[PDB]
């Protein structure tokens, strides 16, 4: 019937798990030795092989359960301390940053002092843990092209640090929750007018658009000249062969240019760090430099017109305006 | 000024790296399959092609 | 490493870990000093 | 004129149609690349891929059909040979080709596991190998080895070309217009 | 203008419609009878877009929009003033789409390789026909379909996400938005990966695929094949395009409420 | 000891630091995020003067907009 | 409840937070639910605070909060005294009301049906 | 003493400390979040003035 | 009975029923705190009169 | 007890067990969900005083 | 005492001490930063008696 | 590294730790004359 | 003294300090035109007396 499509392995082979290449072993070691995974083996590789911890794994683990327990035990005690409410509200659960009159002040521990340790603590985790991708790339005398692309995805993560910093207030951080991180994105680009407007948010649609559309290519490329061998791209790389040909063939002749074997890579690289470059940017200038996105777009011509939906009269333009958001009522009051 | 602002300045300086980026990544894809073969003869698209790049084996 | 290797070592690191605690005992007596917990 | 293909006509541009049989002089999707006449190494100086007659260490997975002694049914649902030998990628554990030996034996030759598919997707009874690229009687000009133990890169890259190029050469209908 | 190897793979067959008459090269562009019909549709649906801005009171490459027509028309062809001009565009954009998708069929044909590009391409014309064809039919009007401009098109999407009150608590929107984020770090992973072995540590040299399976489980503990990334690369891409398609098929059609109160069901489970 | 037989110094001593690390940034957090104990802020008062049992969970407003900054 | 700037750079005129913001939109989540309706019907959420762009509903359902304010404050709650204990709430307060109290989850209350017309003695 | 040959004990007092280290944690933390154990703020008030 | 010892590995058996003893230990004792009548954290020095009790 | 000729029982004692464990955690807590039921807070009351659901 | 360099190469060890003394130096200063009674770019200019001090 | 090589090092390397606490411990003393923390 | 040329490439090196400088000097020029008392462009005829001085406190 259908050909091959190269989808899934029908016929595994099975040898002595890999131990790895020898390593500086000082700091760090390999743990495990490797097992073999019958449904992993039917996608990828079937290895379940032995994972290295040294210094800045072991200090990033520490940090980052550090973290995880701060944040599950403020929502646990969110709910007060049931466990079939902190697994029924599980997803509307948060950790919720501090109150906007303190400011960049220490805020107090039950509002907001457990979500400025939590953060600093997943903060170092996550450096720690570039650390050990630049050392474990380095031991294997690979190139650093991996801690840069997560130094990428570590600079849009600290914009969420910086802005609020920008602006001088914790209490516009990102709440640890799932639905409340969602909620926090929704209420961040309503605040600031339409974030649609950001051309550096654009810009960051853009580049993930870009990266769906280039894996989207480059899979179906390396899978459809996969029976001549496609799938070994770094002999295709040094010495290129019939499949690289057809691949550059195919897509010169569909789009009038092409990429080579190993430059697809770099254009796949780019626009992933892209992403997240562009959307840091973007979320640095917000709240600093423009205040209301969707007025930036209008005074540099990106808002299309429509027809006037309704009309004030000048008592109704007096009246219609209201007043600012403030405090909330801290006295309820006898009529 | 008044009409240049922050966001417009950054926008065109992430133009021109983006352009930058496009000119280096379109010399990388002219490294295998160059120059064109034409009646006319040679061809290089801009950018133009670069140097011969070799790589380093492991010895025997 | 040999058992004597680790006989050198329980040494200097009992003397350093208890020496840690009787530094933060003193601490925690500077700081009751100054303002008490209990 | 080292490459047995003419234009069709004197407009540029247009096709070119082969002089003799695509599948064996490598023209069109039959074409292979000059690689070196060299052996793949592992990450140890070894042969990358191998018979599993020479590392006996290796085996196949439980649950996983053994291959080896099924027929394989060519595109004209005729059997072209019997799997005797299979031969595994060691840098990634892995099969990459079936040895086949002919229905009259004095032969054998390889098949690229690319090109096999197996009844039902692998789901139900596989109890034979598809391979819709060739016909029975094209398996007898697969391109032999020089040695019986290790394949070079100039050899992979053509038996995978000759097996490729019969998508459109194992048949006339396979390379007209449907409508 | 050729490539250094092509001259041997420019051969005649693999064609679904024609034979030698629309078998030749425009410059590197292969031109089939689908090359044809993609530069119909193209040049009269390009056309009608700037016959579409030159009607609208602006030139400005931004503010360009030609809107479908209103919900009273219903499934009807409306006057090309009242946006039966976006119906037109939407008919060409269709018929290019679809013979682009069957011109890379032909082109893989030709060069014996798989099918897996035309297919690839056939989510996003899939997400693309249920936000203009299948969702406004299901709903009974083609006005529910989003307008041909560039920040105008922006605006739908913010007033439909906000149709149903809070569009991040939609769940088929939440897995395509994981699909969309997992793949593009795949993808840094994986351009990474072949780039730090093909350019390792200067002096050093170019590492195997054992280099990069050590890496993956010295780092992660499990390292995906050499196939397995491309596999999974392919299946994360589309996989997101599906669920995309999905997630707005199923608002409005089907769910018309706010998508908040849709998980009543997993707070009103028996235990 | 035979522990370091079973357990190399090596592996143990970063273990063993990384814990003291975060338990006293843990400690030193908490303790600045007090009312009582806010050293940097309100480290000069005597110990009469110091806040007393001021655990209050809405201590301070939660709904107000930022300081004029 | 206004939360957004008046001009492009921000200024000391408007220190709203995001969590403000977030109240807003609960407090507009509340009356899109009294009413049936989503966010469109009162707004263009390409600009919320925007006016000209949304529809007149929006006008009206302002003028709908400031009747409230004055029924709330001037006949729902002093009547405190009057009523029994098992009317009040935990705090001893009387009942108020709301959007939902007339609307009832619909875009006018009743559908827009009109009885007042045919009783004079309850219009003033 | 047995029970060591069944069990290695490296790895028996490896998640011995870990469990120990997280209960530990977690019992501090439910008291600290408390009324009446609040003892960074409550800790010199007597039993009788201790919330209830 | 001591057969189901060779049927079933004593080491794997004893992990998992240490490991089911431990997170039910966890539920029960979570299930009280968060209840009105038995908080015992902040309501442990009430008598048994005093404790609440569920609305009839 | 020809019925473990044709079944295992190593895997018929985990399903048993794993199959009844499931069933009595959601027995348990179905019950701690309702009103008559929440035995933690109201066990004390006596059949009398334990609420009865909604009638016609 | 000196045999801990025997044990931990001096080369990470520094490297890592290095690392650690930055951050706990630019952590520090950025607390007191951000505090009201030691924002010294500021407030650095008043007298002891004038710096802030935290509520009694 | 040999235990000479260790020896060498660490006096460096206490007179470098020792001479960074010692001008920390000046900068404190300096703190506390313009603004007391206690 | 030259060799420190032996030990750091001429081409690298000047290249990058090219590089350096042309982005300082734009960073600096494009914060006095942002700014009020140096957007010289529109105030650049305006005498020292007259320009924009920041509040006083
Ligand atoms: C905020 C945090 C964010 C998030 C965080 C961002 C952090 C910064 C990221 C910057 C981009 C990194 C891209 C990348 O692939 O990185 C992996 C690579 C790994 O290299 P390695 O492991 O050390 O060794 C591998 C190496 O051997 C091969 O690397 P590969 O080839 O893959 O890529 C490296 C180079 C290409 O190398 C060459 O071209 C060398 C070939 C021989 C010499 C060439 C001929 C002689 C030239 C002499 C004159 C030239 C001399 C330079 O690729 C790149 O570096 C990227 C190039 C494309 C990007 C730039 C395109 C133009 C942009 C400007 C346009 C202006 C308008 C027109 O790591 C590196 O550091 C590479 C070297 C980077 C050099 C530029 C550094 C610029 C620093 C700027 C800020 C400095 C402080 C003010
Ligand atoms: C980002 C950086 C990079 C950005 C840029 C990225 C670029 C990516 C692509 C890279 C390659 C680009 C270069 C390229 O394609 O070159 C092709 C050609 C050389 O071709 P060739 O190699 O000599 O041709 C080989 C072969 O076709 C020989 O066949 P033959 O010589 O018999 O040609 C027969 C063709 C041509 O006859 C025609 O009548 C076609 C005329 C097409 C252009 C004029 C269109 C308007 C009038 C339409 C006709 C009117 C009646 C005669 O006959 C055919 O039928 C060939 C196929 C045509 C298409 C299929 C049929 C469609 C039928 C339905 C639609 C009809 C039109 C609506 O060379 C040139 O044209 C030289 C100039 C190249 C640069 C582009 C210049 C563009 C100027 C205008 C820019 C406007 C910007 C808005
Ligand atoms: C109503 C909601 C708003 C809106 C508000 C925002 C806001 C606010 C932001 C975005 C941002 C983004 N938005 Mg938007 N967005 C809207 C509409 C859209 C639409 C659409 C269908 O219309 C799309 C496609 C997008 C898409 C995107 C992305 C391109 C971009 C995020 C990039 C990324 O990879 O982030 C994911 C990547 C990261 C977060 C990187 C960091 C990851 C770290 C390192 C992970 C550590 C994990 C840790 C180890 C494990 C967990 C530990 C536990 C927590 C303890 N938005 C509308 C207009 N959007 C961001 C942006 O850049 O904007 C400019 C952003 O902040
Ligand atoms: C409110 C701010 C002031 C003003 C204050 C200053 C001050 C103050 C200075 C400049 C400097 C410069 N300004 Mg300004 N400037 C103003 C408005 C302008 C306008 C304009 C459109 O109005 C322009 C085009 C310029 C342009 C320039 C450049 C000529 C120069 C920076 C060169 C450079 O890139 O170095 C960085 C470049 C590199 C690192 C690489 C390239 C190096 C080459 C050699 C530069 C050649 C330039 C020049 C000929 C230098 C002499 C080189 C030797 C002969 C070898 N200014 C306004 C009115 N400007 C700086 C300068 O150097 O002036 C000489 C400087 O000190
Ligand atoms: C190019 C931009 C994209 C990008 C890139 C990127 N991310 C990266 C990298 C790169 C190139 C890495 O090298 C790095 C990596 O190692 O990837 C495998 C990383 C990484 N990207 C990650 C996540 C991530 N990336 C995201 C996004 C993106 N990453 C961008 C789209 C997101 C999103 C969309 O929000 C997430 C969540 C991590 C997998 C990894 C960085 C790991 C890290 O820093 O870990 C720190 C360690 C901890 C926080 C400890 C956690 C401890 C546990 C939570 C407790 C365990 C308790 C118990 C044992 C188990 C409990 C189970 C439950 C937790 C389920
Ligand atoms: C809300 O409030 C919350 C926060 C929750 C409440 C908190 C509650 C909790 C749970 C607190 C936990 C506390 C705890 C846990 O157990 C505390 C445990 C603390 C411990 C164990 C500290 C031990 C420190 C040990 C030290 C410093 C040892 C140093 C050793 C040295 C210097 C010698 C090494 C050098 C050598 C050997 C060189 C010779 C080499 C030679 C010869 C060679 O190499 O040959
Ligand atoms: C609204 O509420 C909702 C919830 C929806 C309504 C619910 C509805 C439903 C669907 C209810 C279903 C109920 C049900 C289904 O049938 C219930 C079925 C229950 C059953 C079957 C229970 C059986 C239990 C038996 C057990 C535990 C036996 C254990 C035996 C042991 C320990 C001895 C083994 C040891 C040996 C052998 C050693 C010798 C070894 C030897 C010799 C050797 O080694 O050789
Ligand atoms: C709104 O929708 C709603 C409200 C839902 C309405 C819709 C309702 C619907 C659609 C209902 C459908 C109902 C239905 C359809 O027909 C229901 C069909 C039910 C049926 C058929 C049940 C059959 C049960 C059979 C049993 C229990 C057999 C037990 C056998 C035993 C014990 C012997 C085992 C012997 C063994 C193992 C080996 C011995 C041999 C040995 C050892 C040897 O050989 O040696
Ligand atoms: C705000 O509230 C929060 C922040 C929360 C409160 C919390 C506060 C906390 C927890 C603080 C923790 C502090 C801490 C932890 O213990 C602090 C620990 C500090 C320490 C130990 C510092 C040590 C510094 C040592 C230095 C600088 C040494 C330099 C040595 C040099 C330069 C030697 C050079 C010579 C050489 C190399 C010889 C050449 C080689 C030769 C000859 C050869 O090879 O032969
Ligand atoms: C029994 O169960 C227990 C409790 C034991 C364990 C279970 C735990 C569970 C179930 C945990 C669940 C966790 C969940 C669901 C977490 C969800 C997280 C999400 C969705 C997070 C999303 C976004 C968060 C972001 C972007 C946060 C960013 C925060 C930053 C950048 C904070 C930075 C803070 C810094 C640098 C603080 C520095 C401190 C100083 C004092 C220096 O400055 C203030
Ligand atoms: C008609 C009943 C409306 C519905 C439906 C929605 N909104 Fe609205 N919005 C309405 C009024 C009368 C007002 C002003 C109220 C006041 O006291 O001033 C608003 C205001 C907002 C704002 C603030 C605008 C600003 O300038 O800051 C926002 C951000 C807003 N509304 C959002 C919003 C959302 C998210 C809604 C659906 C959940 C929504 N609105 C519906 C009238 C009506
Ligand atoms: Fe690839």
């Amino acid at each position: 019937m259908l050909e091959y499509q190269n989808l899934f392995t029908r016929v595994q082979v099975r040898t002595v798990p890999e131990a790895g290449i020898e390593i500086d072993e000082s700091t760090g070691t390999r743990y495990g030795t490797g097992t073999f995974s019958y449904l992993a083996g039917k996608f990828g590789d079937a290895q379940i092989g032995p994972i290295y911890l040294g210094w800045a794994g072991v200090l990033s683990l520490i940090f980052g359960f550090m973290a995880f327990e701060i944040i599950g035990l403020n929502m646990w005690a969110s709910v007060g301390w049931d466990p079939v409410e902190f697994i029924r509200q599980l997803p509307w659960l948060a950790l919720e940053p501090p109150p906007p009159q303190y400011g960049l002040r220490v805020p107090p521990l039950a509002q907001g002092g457990w979500y400025l340790m939590a953060g600093f603590f997943l903060t170092i985790s996550i450096l720690l843990w570039w650390v050990r991708v630049y050392r474990r790339a380095r031991a294997l005398n690979m190139g650093t092209h991996l801690p840069w692309a997560f130094a990428s995805a570590i600079f849009l993560y600290s914009t969420f640090f910086f802005q609020p910093l920008l602006v001088g207030s914790w209490s516009e951080m990102v709440p640890f929750g799932i639905f409340p991180h969602l909620d926090w994105t929704s209420a961040f680009s309503i605040r600031y007018g339409n974030l649609y407007y950001n051309p550096f948010h654009a810009l960051s649609i853009a580049f993930l658009y870009g990266s769906a559309v280039l894996f989207a290519m480059h899979g179906a490329t390396i899978l459809a000249v996969a029976r001549l061998g496609g799938e070994r791209e770094i002999e295709q790389i040094t010495d290129r062969g019939t499949a690289a040909e057809r691949s550059m063939l195919f897509w010169r002749w569909t789009m009038g240019f092409n990429a080579t074997m190993e430059s697809i890579h770099r254009w796949s690289w780019w626009f992933a760090v892209l992403t997240t470059f562009s959307g840091g940017i973007g979320i640095l200038l917000t709240g600093t430099v423009v205040d209301n996105w969707y007025l930036w777009g209008v005074k540099h011509g990106l808002v299309a017109p429509y027809p006037a939906q309704n009309t004030l009269t000048e008592e109704q333009q007096q009246l219609l305006r209201g007043r600012y958001q403030g405090t909330a009522p801290d006295s309820f009051p006898s009529y | 000024m008044q009409y240049i602002d922050g966001a417009q300045i950054a926008l065109y300086a992430f133009w021109l790296f983006f352009f930058g980026l496009i000119i280096y990544i379109r010399r990388e894809d002219k490294r295998e399959g160059y120059p064109l073969e034409s009646p006319q003869g040679p061809r290089e698209g801009w950018p133009a092609m670069p140097e011969k790049k070799t790589y380093i084996h492991r010895p025997t | 490493m040999t058992e004597d290797e680790a006989r050198r070592f329980h040494g200097y690191f009992v003397t350093g870990t208890l020496g840690y605690i009787i530094v933060a005992a003193v601490a925690h007596f500077l700081a009751w000093q100054w303002r008490p917990w209990f | 004129s080292d490459i047995k293909a003419v234009p069709a006509d004197s407009y540029n541009g247009s096709a070119l149609i082969p002089t003799g049989d695509p599948m064996i002089d490598g023209v069109g999707p039959s074409s292979w690349a000059n690689r070196s006449d060299t052996p793949d190494m592992t990450f140890h100086n070894t042969a990358k891929i191998v018979p599993m007659r020479l590392d006996p260490t290796y085996s196949i997975a439980k649950g996983d059909p053994d291959p080896r002694g099924l027929p394989v049914v060519a595109a004209d649902k005729q059997v072209a040979g019997t799997v005797i030998e299979l031969w595994v990628n060691r840098a990634e554990p892995q099969v990459t080709y079936y040895e086949v030996q002919l229905t009259g034996s004095e032969r054998r030759v390889m098949l690229p596991a690319g090109f096999v598919q197996w009844p039902n997707f692998g789901l139900w009874g596989n109890d034979k190998l598809l391979v819709k690229a060739i016909t029975a009687a094209q398996f007898a000009n697969v391109p032999a080895l020089k040695r019986d133990d290790q394949i070079t890169l100039l050899e992979e890259d053509m038996v995978c070309a000759y097996y490729a190029g019969g998508h459109l050469y194992a048949m006339a209908e396979r390379s007209e217009p449907i409508i | 203008a050729m490539l250094s190897f092509e001259k041997k793979y420019r051969v005649r067959g693999g064609t679904l419609i024609g034979g030698d008459l629309f078998d030749f090269w425009f410059g590197p562009f292969y031109v089939g009878f689908f090359g044809v019909t993609t530069i119909f549709f193209v040049t009269l649906g390009t056309l009608l877009c700037v016959w579409g801005a030159a009607m609208g009171p602006t030139w400005n490459l931004w503010q360009i929009s030609i809107a479908p027509p209103d919900l009273k028309y219903g499934l009807g062809l409306a006057p090309l003033r009242e946006g039966g001009l976006w119906q037109i565009i939407t008919l060409c954009a269709l018929g290019a789409f679809g013979s682009w998708a069957l011109r890379q069929a032909e082109i893989s044909r030709k060069l014996g390789m798989g099918m897996h590009i035309p297919w690839a391409y056939g989510g996003a014309v899939l997400a693309y026909a249920t936000l203009v064809v299948i969702r406004p039919m299901l709903l009974g009007a083609w006005g529910h379909g989003f307008p041909y401009g560039i920040f105008s098109h922006l605006d739908w999407v913010s007033n439909v996400g906000y149709q149903y009150l809070h569009f991040h608590y939609n769940p088929a929107h939440m897995i395509a938005v994981t699909f969309f984020f997992t793949n593009c770090l795949a993808l840094a992973m994986h351009g990474s990966l072949i780039l730090s072995v093909t350019n390792p540590k200067k002096g050093t040299p170019v590492g195997t695929s054992e280099t990069e399976n050590v890496f993956f489980r010295d780092l992660l503990g499990y390292s995906i094949g050499a196939i397995g990334i491309h596999r999974l690369g392919l299946f994360l891409a589309v996989g997101a395009a599906v669920w995309s398609a999905i997630c707005i098929v199923i608002s409005g059609p089907f769910w018309t409420k706010g998508w908040p109160e849709w998980w009543n069901w997993w707070l009103n489970l028996p235990i | 000891h035979r522990i370091w037989l079973m357990f190399d110094p090596r592996r143990v001593m970063v273990a063993m630091v990384g814990f003291l690390a975060v338990l006293a940034l843990v400690i030193h957090f908490i303790l600045l995020s007090s009312q009582r104990y806010s050293w940097i802020e309100n480290g000069t008062l005597s110990a009469a003067q110091a806040p007393v049992g001021a655990s209050a969970p809405a201590a301070a407003a939660e709904m107000s907009p930022l300081p004029p900054g | 409840a206004r939360v957004v700037t008046r001009d492009v750079a921000p200024s000391n005129a408007n220190r709203s937070s995001v969590k403000q913001t977030e109240w807003t939109y609960a407090l507009m989540i509340s009356q899109s639910r009294s009413l049936g309706v989503n966010c469109t019907y009162c707004h263009n959420t390409r600009q919320f605070a925007s006016w000209k762009e949304a529809p007149p509903a929006r006008v009206t359902a302002y003028h709908g909060i400031l009747m409230l304010r004055d029924v709330n404050q001037n006949y729902l709650s002093p009547l405190q005294p009057v009523y029994p204990s098992v009317r009040l709430g935990t705090q001893g307060d009387a009942p108020k009301a709301q959007c939902v109290t007339c609307h009832n989850g619909n875009y006018k209350p009743l559908y827009g049906a009109q009885m007042v017309k045919d009783y004079p003695a309850l219009w003033g």
